[PDB]
């Protein structure tokens, strides 16, 4: 319940990548599902990661951090990438099940 | 009034082959000038310690 | 070769035979640097201390 | 002494190369890393912005 | 026209390889150590080959031949001290990339990341058979155990173990053998460094956030060879320490006395960065056991990225995840340490332990936190 | 060329009288040209282009646009 | 490897295990010639009267 809300906020600050501005969606490992993913993105969000992924990089390269107000809220961490993921990885499974038989 | 730095630049460092050349004369001065003054800082810690100070007792 | 006998490639040759000649010293200087000929650098006031 | 010398023959001339392989690295570690901050700085200064036309 | 520099097939490769190679601008110093890699083994080729002037790989007349080396030919010493600690120097570089490696989730990348574990291995066997070439005490007894170690291998061992050793033991047949196998594996070092090089630059260089970088690609020329010079000129600078002021800090002194077939020293150990490896040998009291866990404590590499079941690459945003890796760290700073100990009573138990505790840390305890790590993200 | 027609002379002397303030012949305009020489362009490029820091403006696809630090060492060359 | 476990794939490997077979047979024989293991060679009736 409020514990576990309790746990997940504390190891998503933990989990400094809101200090550069980044959003859980654009750590995601790049494999196959998610580079097409990437591709299904609508142009705005895709622009939108490039832009957040590109400022998080030349932080780590100034070895920097966003200002304390513009770290990324846990609780307005949205999760753009997770449906078009999630149907990304339905199709691989429906391919993979029709391949087992 | 120009600065040194200008100047430095102007007349030798503008061009590389003239820069080429400030390094290459450079190099054998900074030699010379480094090596004397490393072994005078190094045989000064080691005064009468050496051979080099001790050796006119025994030679001839 | 006849193609560079022209009066362009004869301005083209003057325009960089000060370069070359510069090119050349830094040769010269670091030859005798790098070797320490000593048949040279005798001459030189400072370096001759050595030797 | 003696037995040390014997050991190591090479020991006051390592010292020395030491004492001047020092001098060297301390002359030449903050000027390359100079020239490396000259190079860096174009893109340690630069200053990215975003403008979506939307 | 064109540009001679894109043009031109030497010219070419060199380019896309070193000059126009578009790399990440965030990777930090982690990232030097490859090319220290590269000047170390090029050190080591040199410095190597300029030791090979003047040795000789015969029992009557190495000792002495190294002796020579150290006291007669001309800055030999210098060139001697450069080899030895350049191969501790090489072995230092080369664990801190493969943590580097662990760290960012940089084994992803499955054929360099094998080409790398083979160059791992490759360099290993090239430093053991390179420390028996002084033919000293400890070069002939730790041969002699590290050779014996293959005769726990069931069936073929001991034949496998003789043909090895040349003969009934370590003798000048093994001493001969081991200076041409060192003599020529490290050129198969380069040509392995350079199938790793093509491997690697198939999908360009991970950055320490684990996020592709390709929106922020720099070229590699201006930035990146002065950055690596200047990671060598110190990599230079505590080489230079090493070999001008500790030039025996790293070499047990029992290697100084000739080898005596007839008598062991009185602390047996190969090089410190074979420890770990020996400490975790003894751990498993059994001699085909043993075996079997130094040689899975190299090949978990390989098994390495398939127990990534993290969400995120790198364990840059992985709290969890960094502390498992610190606490491998300095369990492998604890095998290293305990295999430079004796086998007494407090040093069995600790480095039992810190064996298991290295397998489960890599085997059992990361891939779980990394599965915990998604779920308290909601992935 | 570009002094063909009523509108491009009185655009001429207008700007030359806000700029040089003063009206240059085309005579004086020869003489100056007559002036150059191979070594008159020469020094004066070198003044003004080998060495120099540049100001550069890219849009649209220009991933490939040099980095900064390559174009200014293409401002100069090291043959030279 | 879930994925792998389907109708489809046992037939594939019910196809693809009498080619194993033969290939582990070759390697075996393979093997066994060029070691001169004699700890098989000795049963072959011909080869044995080798040593
Ligand atoms: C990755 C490459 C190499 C590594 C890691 C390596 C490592 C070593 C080590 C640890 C020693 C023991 C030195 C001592 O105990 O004093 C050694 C000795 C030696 N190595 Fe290398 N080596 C490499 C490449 C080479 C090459 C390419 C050559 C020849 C072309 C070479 C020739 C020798 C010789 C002749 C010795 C014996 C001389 C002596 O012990 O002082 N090595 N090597
Ligand atoms: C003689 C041995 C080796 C040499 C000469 C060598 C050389 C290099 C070089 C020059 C790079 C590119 C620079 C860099 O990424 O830092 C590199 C990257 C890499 N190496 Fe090696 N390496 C060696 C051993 C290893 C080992 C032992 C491993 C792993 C067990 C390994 C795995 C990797 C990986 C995964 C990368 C890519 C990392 C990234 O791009 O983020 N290599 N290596």
């Amino acid at each position: 319940s409020k514990w576990l809300e309790g746990i997940r906020k504390w190891y998503y600050n933990a989990a400094g990548f809101n200090k550069l501005g980044l959003m859980r969606d654009d750590t995601i490992y790049e494999d196959d599902d998610v580079k097409e993913a990437i591709r299904r993105l609508p142009e705005n969000l895709y622009n939108d990661r490039v832009f957040r992924i590109k400022r998080a990089l030349d932080l780590t390269m100034r070895q920097q951090i966003l200002p304390k107000e513009q770290w990324t809220k846990y609780e307005e961490d949205k999760f753009y990438l997770e449906p078009y993921l999630k149907e990304v990885i339905r199709e691989r499974k429906e391919r993979e099940e029709w391949a087992k038989k | 009034a120009p600065t040194l730095t200008a100047r430095l630049y102007s007349l030798l460092f503008r061009r590389t082959s003239t820069f080429a050349l400030t390094i290459a004369v450079g190099a054998l001065f900074f030699e010379r000038a480094f090596d004397q003054g490393a072994d005078a800082i190094y045989e000064h810690i080691n005064q009468g310690k050496l051979w080099k100070h001790i050796k006119h007792k025994y030679e001839n | 070769l006849s193609r560079f006998l022209g009066p362009r490639y004869r301005e083209l040759a003057r325009n960089w035979i000060p370069t070359a000649s510069m090119w050349g010293a830094v040769g010269a200087v670091g030859l005798v640097w790098a070797t320490d000929w000593r048949l040279i650098l005798d001459w030189v006031p400072y370096i001759n201390g050595k030797f | 002494t003696f037995l040390r010398w014997a050991s190591e023959p090479e020991h006051d001339h390592r010292k020395r190369m030491g004492l001047k392989m020092l001098m060297m690295m301390g002359l030449l570690l903050p000027l390359v890393y100079a020239m490396k901050r000259h190079k860096w700085s174009v893109l340690k200064s630069r200053k990215l912005a975003y403008r979506p036309p939307k | 026209m064109t540009n001679i520099r894109k043009s031109h097939p030497l010219m070419k490769i060199i380019n896309n390889a070193f000059i126009d190679l578009p790399a990440p601008s965030n990777i930090s110093s982690w990232w030097n150590f490859g090319s220290l890699l590269g000047i170390c083994l090029i050190l080591q080729i040199l410095t190597g080959l300029f030791l090979a002037m003047h040795y000789t790989s015969d029992t009557t007349t190495a000792f002495s031949s190294v002796t020579h080396i150290c006291r007669d030919v001309n800055y030999g010493w210098v060139i001697r001290y450069l080899h030895a600690n350049g191969a501790s120097m090489f072995f230092i570089c080369l664990f801190i990339h493969v943590g580097r490696g662990l760290y960012y989730g940089s084994y992803m990348f499955l054929e360099t990341w094998n080409i790398g574990v083979v160059l791992l291995f490759t360099v290993m066997a090239t430093a053991f058979m390179g420390y028996v070439l002084p033919w000293g005490q400890m070069s002939f007894w730790g041969a002699t155990v590290i050779t014996n170690l293959l005769s726990a291998i069931p069936y073929i061992g001991t034949d496998l173990v003789e043909w090895i050793w040349g003969g009934f033991s370590v003798d000048k047949a093994t001493l001969t053998r081991f200076f041409a196998f060192h003599f020529i594996l490290p050129f198969i070092i380069t040509a392995l460094a350079a199938v790793h090089l093509l491997f690697l630059h198939e999908t360009g260089s991970n950055n320490p956030t684990g996020i592709s970088s390709d929106m922020d690609k720099i070229p590699f020329h201006p930035y990146y060879t002065i950055k690596d010079i200047l990671g060598a000129l110190f990599m230079m600078l505590i080489l230079l320490i090493l070999v001008l002021f500790s030039p025996d800090l790293l070499g047990d002194p029992d290697n100084y006395t000739p080898a005596n077939p007839l008598n062991t020293p009185p602390h047996i150990k190969p090089e410190w960065y074979f420890l770990f490896a020996y400490a975790i040998l003894r751990s498993i009291p059994n001699k085909l056991g043993g075996v079997l866990a130094l040689v899975a404590s190299i090949l978990i590499l390989i098994l390495m990225p398939m127990l990534h079941t993290s969400k995120q690459r790198s364990m840059m945003f992985r709290p969890l995840s960094q502390c498992l890796f610190w606490m491998l760290v300095a369990d492998l700073i604890t095998l290293t340490w305990i295999g430079g100990q004796p086998v007494e009573h407090p040093f069995i138990i600790i480095g039992q332990l810190a064996s298991i505790l290295y397998f489960l840390i890599i085997l059992v305890l990361m891939p779980i936190t990394s599965i915990i790590e998604n779920n308290l993200l909601k992935w | 060329s570009h002094l063909d027609g009523t509108t491009p002379v009185c655009e001429d002397i207008g700007r030359s009288l806000l700029t040089y303030g003063r009206r240059i012949p085309l005579a004086e305009w020869e003489s100056r040209i007559a002036e150059v020489d191979a070594s008159v362009v020469r020094e004066v490029c070198s003044k003004y282009f080998y060495d120099q820091c540049p100001a550069v403006a890219g849009l649209g696809p220009i991933e490939q646009l040099p980095d900064y630090n390559r174009i200014r060492s293409g401002m100069f060359w090291l043959r030279f």
